[PDB]
């Protein structure tokens, strides 16, 4: 009565307009009463200098804290009132702004999101108040071994380079970042171009259009002659981080080797090379049955409390590995295995896993955009990224096409007596050496 | 399943904003999974 | 007489002199010590008793009274269904590998 | 758009470990005559006229 | 703060093709580890003879 | 674009008692749910844990499947099989792309109709019981509300959702399959889907889910007692929740407190907002400079309910935050109550409801615990009337039923400074 | 601790007296679980420092002479600074239910009632033998409790 293939060409293309100052505006029509609009950014601490690292980051503690036209408190109390929900987020590259909604409030909504982005107020006082919660995040952030192992692992992949700070930037920073650096860098990134005004839910696409139409005309489209911020490639160095603390129960070690970047078609074969090894912890009932080898051993030989496979794509590189957590003397054994799969993968993937890894990656990507705010910002961030949304029917062509000689070529291309970059954090006396890991590459 | 939990089990707060939302203000759900890691809410 | 002969050949065997069940002398390959592991309780100490008999009198070159032999109409497979499931699950599995 | 020559090996010949150790074994073959030979040559040329090979002519025809 | 951590410069130990951090490494990795495994490779075959 | 239909929810109450229950969205994957009043009410003193032993042995052999078939053939067509437990139901899901339901669909039927229960693979499974707690409790609000639910309650909605730990290695299979077929019947089932069609869900639950004793063997009502529970553990921040019984699902009193909930403050709307339309929070606030949160508690049943507050302080404030968040709802059950909050909390919560049920997730939730609470469907648009409906002064009213009830409490943290119900 | 909890009155007269009491009597005679490992060398010495004073100590002796216990007090013991001084017990009255499954359950239930020294103490000691405590014939039927 409808094969999944007749599923996919039903779902609403995504509506995309443009506003005259440059400003994308992109949604998709759903029958929910609810729904998600936003406003994404290509700005991120990869735009930052060491100067300013952190600024982006410092521009998201006082977005919600009052605008020219509703000061202080005012701008939160209009959200809460209405039942709406406002949240953010900022990466290397992109930063986010989007409220959850009534449809029959995205008038409202457009109009706080515009203002948001234009009339922030930066109060002085205000500054000051978040230079120390920042502080104190910073302080939590480094209680998080994950959080931890992530940024040492693009400081030491991508050093030298912006993409090796992190989002929150040293803490050096946040304490000498002035209203002058959040202003320079606000001033400098948040231009209509380089925006993306996303929604999804119960509205019309034109109904959009005319709140943007009327909300983010105003928004600059221009930025002097050398203000346009344009990224540069980032070197990827083949390089190992090792915090070692004995006093730390558990050990994080998390390997990459450099990826291909969001627009290559390589990704693709690549999550579904990710999907067979896939992840794990401790909780997971399939044990000793799971499909992937390495879930399997781990799990019998109990190796690790946990591993995840991933793929952080960035404009024109990013990081192929993963990430696991074990005991001090499962180190070498974790690695040993990972290591084996990938090579594995490169050599002999069969078509039965790869058939499994592309069944896996299809139930991710659809379960995955359920609900407003999953698909509004896979519009927003697909627009930033490919510069258009790919539809599910697309994604399912390109999936289609992957078969275990597309596996065991990408994985070759991209694993394959390649050199990684690798961070540990922890008791990592047994982390192996960085030449062995290496030969483990072939 | 394809989708690997937001927190992954293994066997934080310094401010006031990493506090907000702590609070319980519903039942407890337990889940256990055979591909996705367990989780508690509320 | 088929039977007839298995009787005879029971006994010509002569592991039941020693007090020993057929299942006790099966020799034990992967799949046997999964069943044995599976065994309830009783059966698994009751199995242990009747091996330690039984190396007992190999030890002294004796065997048992008679009386005390175990019968050829009594023996009965007590590990058969335990190692039956585990054969069958190992090929289901193997099968999944050849996949 | 142009390869160097050790990325043209690695490619060719060093990434597979097959290749790379058929590069090793005509290698060793190809290797062996022509060190061998010029290794010989530079002896006798050091040595001209000095070993039976030089002089061997003067008592042959038996 | 762990974001405070920043590698150390290395520019001083890097292979000359890979000294600009705005350039990427892909490039010229073919290269790099041709050589090595040419070293390699010859010292097989002279070790073999 | 324009919507894919939008149809309706399709309902069907078979003979036997078993409701099913489908919405075709057309989506490229289903979601199927079998609901059960299986939760952990339901153990008396005698097997307390063996409904979370359940939960994590839905991967175990059946009699049509192997417990590596199971794990193995899910996977292949890369599916998902969950278990999810609340103090009374149990609802087992399976995703997976529509071509492959029928495929999640048998899987599902063997763990919850064919469980075998093996003896060797049931004692290799009790360890994973003390990883699966370690993990939850490693929450303080998991050993708060399970605390609270022990104070609250002398039996039934007492039982936590996890194994006491004198029972790990305990739990028998005679006692599992006594726990499915006592409660694993007709009558206290619903199979809810989404995104596959009503006939089909129907052909599977009539020719796969019958088994008489429908109503099976439900338990005791919920007897409120009240009492505490203190955990002292030395934690910088105390966690301590205070609660009165309140109203069972379903009743007009139940939405009374919904709304009161919202009045209070019910969770943060903006990130690293400062809760500026929360009652509770306000009221803390401004009294206490110390890092703090705290929110309106509201946990309703089938026979029962519990609505309070939760409160996260350091350990030398948890006195004030508690007894500033109690004042606060002191004075709404005085009267002092703005029909401008009332409105601000129906929003919310209207709001909150619909953004609840958007993603499939949510929404077989939602229609599985109707299926099961009130053998009914009642649509967004009944809520939200049924949401307006509730008076100002019912809002008051359900304030004062928790000031002068009988309190129930439970903390953990340093407790030095953190007082007794009888101190409020 | 897992040696005394062995006795389930052990668990039974610690849980008591916490549910008996706000604070101080509150308080068990054994170190919580989550403190094992984490009590410190300053903790020790100041508990000692504070409650190890003159004041606040008996030095009694059996088969030794007063004098020489004396002299022993006199120039050993003369200790101040302690804190002679606690918190007054609060009885508050509550309940701690341990479920364990033993087949057999223990359970006491009791009221506050007097200070020791006090001449109430002495009804409640009275009464305590009317009700009964403890067996006077080995294996007996206990006909006057
Ligand atoms: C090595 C020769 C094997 C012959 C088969 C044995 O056959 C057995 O022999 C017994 C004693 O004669 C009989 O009592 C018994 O009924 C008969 O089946
Ligand atoms: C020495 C060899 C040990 C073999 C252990 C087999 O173990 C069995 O494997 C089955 C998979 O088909 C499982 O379904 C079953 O629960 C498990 O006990």
């Amino acid at each position: 009565t409808a094969t999944y293939a007749q599923a996919l060409q039903s779902v609403p293309e995504t509506q995309v307009s443009q506003l005259d100052n440059g400003l994308r505006v992109a949604s998709e029509q759903s029958s929910q009463p609810t729904c998600t609009v936003g406003v994404w950014i290509d700005a991120g601490s990869r735009y930052e200098s060491e100067k300013n690292n952190g600024a982006g980051y410092f521009v998201e503690h006082l977005a919600f804290k009052g605008t020219k036209n509703r000061p202080g408190n005012a701008l939160e109390k209009e959200v809460e009132s209405m039942g709406a929900h406002l949240n953010a987020y900022s990466t290397r590259e992109h930063t986010a702004y989007y409220i959850k909604a009534l449809s029959k409030d995205l008038p409202k909504a457009v109009e706080l999101l515009a203002d948001i982005v234009q009339n922030c107020s930066l109060e002085d006082s205000q500054i000051e108040k978040e230079r120390d919660v920042i502080l104190q995040e910073l302080q939590e952030n480094d209680t998080s071994m994950r959080d931890v192992v992530f940024n040492y692992l693009h400081a030491t992949a991508f050093q030298g380079t912006p993409l090796a700070q992190s989002v929150e930037g040293p803490s050096e920073n946040v304490r000498k970042l002035s209203r002058a650096d959040l202003t320079e860098y606000l001033s400098r990134h948040y231009k209509a171009p380089r925006m993306v005004l996303a929604a999804a839910g119960g509205l019309e696409h034109r109904q959009l259009l005319d709140l943007a139409q009327k909300h983010f005309s105003g928004l600059s489209g221009t930025y002097d002659e050398d203000a346009v911020p344009t990224l540069s490639p980032c070197r990827f160095t083949g390089s190992q981080i090792c915090h070692r603390e004995d006093g730390l129960p558990l050990a994080h070690v998390a390997i990459a080797v450099e990826g291909p970047g969001w627009a290559h078609p390589d990704n693709v074969a690549l999550q579904v090379a990710n999907a067979i090894i896939g992840h794990y912890d401790c909780t997971y009932g399939g044990g000793a049955h799971l499909s992937s080898p390495l879930a399997s051993i781990a799990a019998t030989n109990k190796l690790c409390q946990s591993f995840q496979t991933f793929n952080i794509c960035y404009a024109d590189t990013g990081l192929l590995g993963a990430h696991f957590v074990c005991d001090h003397m499962s180190i070498d054994d974790m690695m040993f295995v990972l290591q084996g799969q990938w090579m594995r993968l490169c050599t002999s993937a069969t078509e039965s896993e790869v058939l499994r890894g592309k069944n896996l990656l299809r139930n991710a990507l659809v379960s995955h955009l359920d609900g407003t705010t999953p698909v509004c910002e896979d519009i927003g961030r697909s627009l930033l990224t490919y510069g258009r949304r790919i539809p599910l029917a697309e994604w399912e062509s390109r999936i289609a096409e992957v078969d275990a000689r597309v596996v065991r070529e990408v994985c070759s291309k991209y694993f394959y007596d390649q050199c990684p970059a690798v961070a540990g954090f922890g008791p990592i006396e047994q982390l192996p050496d960085y030449n062995r890991i290496r030969s483990g590459m072939f | 399943a394809a989708v690997p939990a937001t927190s992954e089990s293994p066997v934080s707060v310094l401010c006031r904003e990493s506090l907000r939302g702590q609070a319980a203000g519903r039942p407890l759900v337990a889940s256990v999974s055979l591909n996705v890691p367990a989780s508690v809410r509320y | 007489w088929l039977e007839g002969i298995r009787k005879w050949y029971y006994n010509a065997a002569g592991f039941n002199k020693l007090g020993l069940m057929r299942d006790d002398t099966i020799h034990e390959n992967d799949d046997v010590k999964e069943a044995i592991r599976r065994l309830p309780e009783n059966l698994y100490d009751d199995r242990v008793f009747r091996i330690k008999r039984a190396l007992d009198l190999s030890m002294r070159q004796q065997i048992l009274p008679k009386e005390q032999w175990t019968k050829y109409e009594e023996d009965k497979s007590y590990l058969e269904p335990y190692l039956k499931e585990v054969i069958r699950e190992r090929k289901e599995r193997e099968e999944w590998a050849k996949k | 758009v142009a390869p160097t020559l050790t990325a043209r090996l690695y490619s060719l010949l060093f990434r597979r470990t097959s290749t790379f150790a058929l590069t090793i074994v005509v290698g060793a073959l190809f290797f062996e005559r022509a060190f061998d030979q010029g290794a010989d040559a530079i002896y006798e040329h050091i040595n001209e006229g000095k070993l039976w090979k030089h002089i061997k002519h003067k008592y042959e025809n038996k | 703060s762990h974001t405070d951590i920043k590698v150390p410069d290395f520019s001083d130990y890097r292979r000359p093709e890979v000294l600009d951090s705005t350039k990427s490494s892909k490039e010229s990795s073919e290269a790099r580890k041709g050589f090595s495994y040419l070293v390699t490779a010859t010292t097989t075959v002279g070790v073999a003879y | 674009e324009v919507p894919p239909h939008p149809q309706d929810l399709e309902f069907t109450r078979l003979p036997n008692g078993l409701v099913i229950a489908s919405l075709e969205n057309y989506a490229p994957a289903s979601r199927i749910g079998l609901f059960i009043k299986a939760g952990s009410r339901y153990e008396n003193s005698n097997n307390l844990g063996t409904s979370h032993l359940l939960r994590l042995a839905s991967s175990l052999t059946t009699k049509g499947a192997s417990s590596f078939k199971i794990t193995r053939g899910i996977e292949a067509v890369g599916g998902k099989l969950s278990v999810t437990s609340t103090r009374e139901n149990m609802a087992y899901t399976v995703e997976c792309l529509r071509d492959d339901v029928d495929i999640l669909m048998e899987f599902l039927l063997n763990v919850t109709t064919a469980p075998e229960f093996r003896r060797w693979e049931v004692a290799a499974l009790q360890p994973q019981l003390r990883i699966d707690k370690a993990v939850a409790l490693q929450n303080p609000q998991a050993h708060v509300i399970e605390n609270l639910h022990a104070a609250a309650y002398r039996n039934a909605l007492a039982n936590s959702l996890y194994c006491p730990d004198y029972r790990i290695g305990k739990v028998t299979p005679v006692e599992l399959h006594d726990y499915v077929q006592n409660h694993f019947t007709s009558a206290r089932m619903a199979l809810i889907g989404l995104g596959v069609s009503h006939p089909v869900l129907k052909q599977v639950a009539e020719q796969f889910l019958n088994i008489r004793g429908g109503l099976g063997l439900s338990g005791a009502k919920a007897k409120y007692h009240g009492g505490e529970i203190r955990e002292q553990n030395g934690d910088s921040l105390v966690h301590a929740a205070l609660v009165a019984e309140s109203a069972a699902i379903g009743s007009a009193e139940a939405n009374a407190f919904s709304v009161l909930q919202h009045v209070l403050g019910a969770g943060p709307h903006v990130k690293r907002g400062s809760n500026a339309t929360s009652s509770l929070y306000q009221a803390v606030a401004k009294g206490v400079h110390q890092p703090f949160d705290v929110s309106a508690f509201n946990a309703s049943y089938s026979d029962s309910g519990l609505f309070g507050f939760y409160t996260i302080s350091q350990a030398a404030s948890a006195g004030d935050v508690i007894k500033a968040a109690y004042n606060q709802v002191k004075t709404i059950a005085q009267g002092n109550l703005s029909n401008p909050d009332v409105q601000a909390a129906k929003n919310k919560l209207k709001a909150g409801y619909l953004m609840s049920v958007e993603s499939s997730e949510g929404f077989l939730d939602e229609v599985g615990s109707q299926a099961l609470a009130a053998g009914s469907y009642t649509p967004p648009s009944t809520v939200l009337q049924q949401i307006d409906a509730v008076a100002d002064a019912d809002v008051i009213n359900a304030a004062k039923k928790f000031v002068s009830g009988r309190k129930s409490m439970a903390a953990s943290g340093n407790l030095g400074h953190t007082p007794f119900i009888d101190e409020l």
